[PDB]
DNA sequence: CTCTGAATCTCTTCCGACGCGCCGCGAAAA
RNA sequence: UCCGCGGCGCG
DNA sequence: TTTCATTATCGGAAGAGATTCAGAG
């Protein structure tokens, strides 16, 4: 079977087994990766003359 | 998540609840 | 004086019972955890003006609103209230308003 | 099928039977706007029940 | 005196024989 | 009626 | 200064990250 969900979600293999592949293919420490997964804090996707 | 009802009365709104 | 002008198409200036800030309030602070809300005022169209000024007051998106009646307190009527269910009429609320 | 019309399950059945009902429970939240708070809790309460 | 790089510490992650008998338990919903 | 767990014993 | 109507009150080992200390300019 499948279910097709509303919003998407990450697979916990690539981000808690270390080294995390998430994290170093975004070059960015994980624990900031967790507070956005989770919905701590938001980053900035595009910012120019911001 | 919760549903929040509105009615005139508060007699009828506890009643309502229940 | 009046709170509405006759001479520019009926702009009305509604505002807060002197002693409702209170009730208000709460249903503000409230609103935030309810998800849908239900305004179940009156059919009649004072109901359905107390359920337009509620809307207005609390704020929010409109398909946040719905419209239920209820119309006993038997829970044979009390659960066909969310059943087939509405919004509020524009209709009967200007009704109202004309009246006022 | 357990003795006495019970039945015994695998904890999968209860993983799924959760992220089902976060999921739809999700969409249903979704499709008439609601606050952001709320949205956002039951998102993460999704990805929770994924993991 | 101030910064950068390597060491040291702190936190996180794995994994701890193999067969085989017994026993008694698991879950309810409106 | 197929499963898992807890204890006990054998090597 | 001021009027209307309505509604209802384990331990050991390894790895990764963070912090600190020593050496250079």
């Amino acid at each position: 079977g499948h279910i097709e969900l509303a919003s998407p979600t990450a697979h916990i293999w690539f981000l808690k087994s270390l080294p995390s592949r998430i994290g170093l293919l975004l070059d960015m420490p994980l624990r900031d990766i967790e507070r956005v997964l989770y919905f701590e804090s938001y980053v900035v996707i595009e910012g120019g003359m911001t | 998540g919760k549903a929040l009802v509105i009615v005139e009365s508060p007699a009828k709104a506890k009643t309502i609840n229940k | 004086r009046m709170g509405v002008d006759p001479w520019h198409n009926w702009e009305a200036h509604y505002e807060v019972l002197p002693g409702k800030e209170k009730v208000v309030s709460e249903l503000k602070q409230l609103a935030e955890k309810a998800d849908h809300i239900y305004l179940a005022t009156d059919l009649d169209r004072e109901g359905e003006a107390i359920a337009w000024h509620l809307r207005e007051v609390i704020g929010g998106d409109d398909a946040r609103y719905s419209r239920v009646v209820f119309n006993e307190i038997t829970k044979n009527a009390i659960r066909q209230a969310f059943n087939k269910p509405g919004e509020l009429n524009i209709d009967r609320v200007n009704a109202q308003q004309a009246r006022r | 099928p357990l003795d006495g019309g019970r039945f015994a399950t695998s904890d999968l059945n209860d993983l799924y039977r959760r992220v089902i009902n976060r999921n739809n429970r999700l969409k249903r939240l979704l499709d008439l706007a609601a606050p952001d708070i709320i949205v956002r809790n039951e998102k993460r309460m999704l990805q929770e029940a994924v993991d």
